[PDB]
């Protein structure tokens, strides 16, 4: 939106320094987040600290929600949907400049929350067969659902422009933030079975070839997601036979994945 | 300076940038009066790179603090210092590295930081930086300056929805920057992509420039004689013929090889071309009795020939039936601009220069009549 | 280049596409050399006759050059003069105000200079009186060709009319305007007897107008409001008589 060219120095000083000088107090995360959104509207080069402040806001909101739920001021969830609206307005107004960076910041903070609140919080179900519990419980925290909605917008924008690197970044984060974040990859594969299960098969084959349990978690996630969508695995097996036994090992470790093996057999 | 950069990089919490600005001001205090043009000093280049790009004199050196938020705070403090420095030396040292080459190993990161800092300074109402930006293209490379200005304009308008009005207000308050942005707009209006077609905000900015930046163009024309094919960049803000030819041929060239954006905006493109032609005619009328010199006459510097070649390239494939009117309009607009420029008395040849240049122009009844 | 006929043809073609292609209009009307002045008859005039801001400056600067080159366009001045009389009503209505502004959009000095040609050829008594009043209002000392007989002709016409009801537009307007101007103008040398006779005739006409039935403050059924208006007949006559006596070598009030 338009703004006077002289107010930017004081506004940016207020946001970045943390302490608001014109008001003479430390503002809450909500007003700072709104100021950062306004700065994104006005000054694109001022995005550097905005993403970090957004990360802090989301992390604190998730921590408050966990305190409200894992042990079961108030929850700060009311500002989260506002951030969703504003970021989606940027995404739909212009997919080119907003789709990759917002998605990267978001997936990185999901990796942070997955590493931070798994194992440290014992009540959080680990990715050890409690994948369905992982999908159910995390929507109790509204921030996660919000981020998945953001990803629906981001992935639609990428599909419109160029859907190539999003899956690569997702798998790279799955490897790095293993095994706690991979439930997001499982849900993503549930939304898009074909491409995601193909890349899961590819990365699992790389893992098996280099080794001779991230691949096991990937296979479990694929088996959970693939409801009559294992034909890609059969096609991959046929192609590998045309010109490799990682699928056999995955089926051995994943009986549900082998549930359709008999029909395929 | 590596040592000065390292010394000034400490205390990134609104203190590193202040120290760097103070050191740069101390070093270039004489430079502020000797020649405060848009040039990059190699002494403060390392300090600017370290305190903004998070990259010291060595390209692979450790970044200043943790960057990001600290880097943003340093950028804000540096912008506040430069805007209130009351000297063009500091702003020029900070921002000029974006497009003007510096011959440094870390010159790419320094250029990115300088571009971000110049965008912030323009948005932070740093008049000296914007004013020197006009002089930046006068002697440095014009392609790099055009690319940097186009990137800044796109970030202000395309990436930031609604901030284009602030950019137009700054351009009105900094007419030197607005005049220097005409060449960047012409370079970015090649009609080779959807972004090349100006948006509604771009149209509003063009209208604002036509209303106000024409005075800056006249002032620049009075500052130095209108040279024909100047060194590497003149920044005279007189790319009217090429812009008109591109805009009129947008529904033809774009359709030939996005296409829908220029095709559906035929009325808007025609209106923008008419406004640009009116602004150019008004500027020529103002710079008619004034000592605008001869020789060159029309403001082409062989850009009219490139526009004619671009039109003719698409004039043979799919143009004759689908968009013959667009090609005819582009040729007529170019010829009309040439004639109106000659109407100011600069072009002292009714048909000598016309036979030299317009003889190779494409076929058009209006253009042929205007030429002859 | 130098093909003046081709330039005129291009100007005509631009005029044909003027409603759509406005760029060619500016490029052709401002095209120097060749048939430039010949093309500055409908191309420049179109901007001059436009209802936008162009008429504020283009008509006051470009039409003057055309008038100097060829003073054959008096329609604008006559239309402005006609609209001026009828512009003193319906101020609240938008249409009347728009028409009055369109009539008066041209500069006052430029309009007077353009209408001076019609003023010289104003054979009509009402038109000549209106032109003389406009000239006096624009310049009170504009008496070079014939200034002495300006008041004399008006007084003679008023006396020759000899109408109890002042329904005559020219005579009433002349008595209202020219008489105060004649009294104020001491440049013209005339006998005191003639001035006294003119003042007496004006006083008699004013008294007759006041006593006779007119035709709320509004225009008369047959005459314009400005032309037939007489403000304070006895008081104005007394003031005129006192002024004449001064210039002639020196309720229950009286």
């Amino acid at each position: 939106a338009p703004l006077s060219a002289q107010e930017l120095s004081q506004e940016i000083k207020a946001f970045l320094t943390g302490v608001d000088p014109i008001l003479g107090h430390q503002l809450s995360a909500r007003e700072h987040a709104r100021c950062g959104l306004l700065l994104l509207r006005s000054l694109p080069p001022a995005r550097a600290a905005v993403l970090d402040h957004l990360r802090g806001v989301f992390d604190e909101s998730v921590r408050a929600h966990l305190a409200a739920l894992d042990e079961t001021g108030p929850g700060l969830e009311d500002v989260v949907q506002e951030v969703q609206q504003v970021l989606s307005e940027f995404i739909r107004a212009n997919p080119k400049a907003w789709a990759p960076v917002i998605s990267a910041w978001s997936i990185d903070l999901m990796g942070q929350l997955s590493s931070t609140y798994s194992g440290q919080h014992q009540r959080v179900p680990h990715a050890t067969g409690a994948l369905n519990e992982l999908l159910q419980l995390w929507m109790g925290c509204r921030a996660t659902r919000t981020l998945m909605d953001i990803y629906v917008q981001c992935l639609s924008a990428l599909i419109g422009s160029c859907p190539d690197a999003c899956v690569d970044a997702l798998l790279d984060t799955s490897v790095q933030h293993s095994p706690h974040f991979d439930w997001v990859v499982a849900h993503i594969g549930s939304s898009f079975p074909g491409t995601i299960i193909s890349r899961v098969l590819s990365c699992g084959l790389k893992d098996f070839c280099v080794h001779g349990k991230i691949a096991s978690v990937v296979g479990i996630l694929g088996h959970l997601a693939s409801r009559h969508g294992d034909s890609i695995r059969r096609e991959l097996l046929r192609m590998f036979h045309d010109s490799v036994p990682f699928l056999l090992q995955l089926a051995v470790m994943s009986p549900a994945l082998l549930g359709t093996v008999s029909g395929e057999l | 300076m590596s040592d000065i950069r390292h010394s000034l990089l400490r205390r990134d919490a609104l203190s590193a940038a202040k120290e760097v600005l103070y050191h740069l001001d101390i070093y270039f205090s004489s430079q502020l009066q000797s020649a405060p043009l848009p040039i990059v000093d190699k002494g403060p280049v390392e300090l600017l790179e370290e305190f903004v790009f998070q990259v010291p004199k060595e390209r692979s050196a450790q970044p200043k603090r943790l960057n990001s938020l600290q880097e943003l705070q340093l950028l804000e403090i540096m912008c506040n210092y430069f805007q209130e420095q009351t000297k063009d030396s500091v702003r020029q040292i900070i921002f000029s590295s974006l497009f003007s080459p510096q011959g440094n190993k870390a010159d790419d990161s320094r250029m990115s930081l300088l571009g971000k800092l110049v965008s912030m300074a323009v948005a932070v109402c740093r008049i000296p930086v914007l004013e020197c930006a006009a002089s930046w293209l006068q002697r440095t490379p014009v392609v790099y300056c055009v690319r940097l200005a186009k990137a800044l304009v796109d970030d202000y308008c395309c990436l930031v929805p609604g901030s284009i009005q602030t950019l137009k207000q700054i351009f009105s308050a900094s007419p030197r920057f607005c005049c220097q942005f005409i060449t960047s707009v012409t370079a970015l209006y090649d009609l080779s992509s959807d972004d090349l077609i100006p948006p509604m905000d771009l149209l509003e900015m063009i209208v604002t420039w036509i209303f106000e930046d024409p005075r800056l163009i006249l002032i620049t024309f009075l500052n130095t004689p209108i040279a024909a094919n100047l060194p590497i960049g003149f920044l005279e803000l007189t790319p009217l013929v090429g812009l008109i030819r591109w805009c009129v041929k947008a529904p033809l060239a774009y359709k030939r090889k996005g296409v829908g954006m220029d095709r559906d905006s035929h009325l808007l493109y025609s209106k923008l071309h008419l406004s640009v032609l009116q602004v150019l005619m008004t500027l020529q009328l103002h710079l008619t009795e004034k000592n605008l010199y001869g020789r060159l006459g029309l403001i082409l510097f062989d850009h009219m020939v490139p526009l004619v070649e671009e039109i003719n390239r698409l004039a043979d494939e799919l143009n004759p039936l689908n968009a013959s009117q667009e090609i005819e309009l582009s040729l007529d607009r170019l010829a009309q601009a040439l004639q109106v420029a000659m109407a100011s008395g600069a072009l002292l040849c009714t048909r000598d220069d016309l036979r030299t240049l317009c003889s190779r122009l494409p076929h058009n009844n209006l253009l042929q009549l205007v030429i002859s | 280049m130098s093909a003046q006929g081709d330039c005129e043809f291009l100007v005509q073609r631009a005029r044909e596409l003027v409603p759509q292609d406005l760029w060619a209009a500016k490029a052709w009307l401002i095209t120097a050399r060749s048939l430039y002045p010949a093309d500055f008859n409908i191309q420049y005039e179109m901007y001059t006759i436009e209802r936008n801001a162009e008429r504020t400056a283009t008509a006051g600067r470009l039409l003057y050059d055309m008038f100097v080159n060829f003073p054959d366009q008096p329609v604008v001045w006559r239309e402005i003069s006609i609209i001026t009389s009828a512009l003193r009503n319906d101020s609240q209505d938008k249409q009347t105000q728009f028409l009055r502004s369109l009539f008066e959009t041209l500069p006052g000095r430029v309009q007077c200079e353009m209408l001076l040609k019609v003023t010289e050829q104003c054979f009509n008594t009402l038109e000549r009186s209106e032109m003389l009043l406009l000239l006096l209002r624009r310049f009170p000392e504009t008496v070079v060709q014939h200034g002495v007989g300006l008041g004399e002709a008006l007084l003679e016409a008023e006396t020759i009319e000899e109408q109890e009801s002042p329904v005559n537009c020219f005579r009433k307007l002349f008595v209202c305007d020219v008489l105060p101007l004649i009294i104020n103008n001491h440049d013209v040398r005339l006998p005191a007897n003639l001035l006294y006779k003119y003042l007496n005739k004006a006083a008699e006409f004013y008294i007759n107008y006041v006593t006779r039935s007119t035709q709320q403050k509004y225009i008369i059924e047959g005459l314009t409001e400005k032309s037939s208006q007489i403000v304070d007949p006895w008081e104005r006559l007394f003031k005129i008589l006192n002024v004449v006596g001064m210039r002639c070598e020196w309720y229950g009030d009286i």
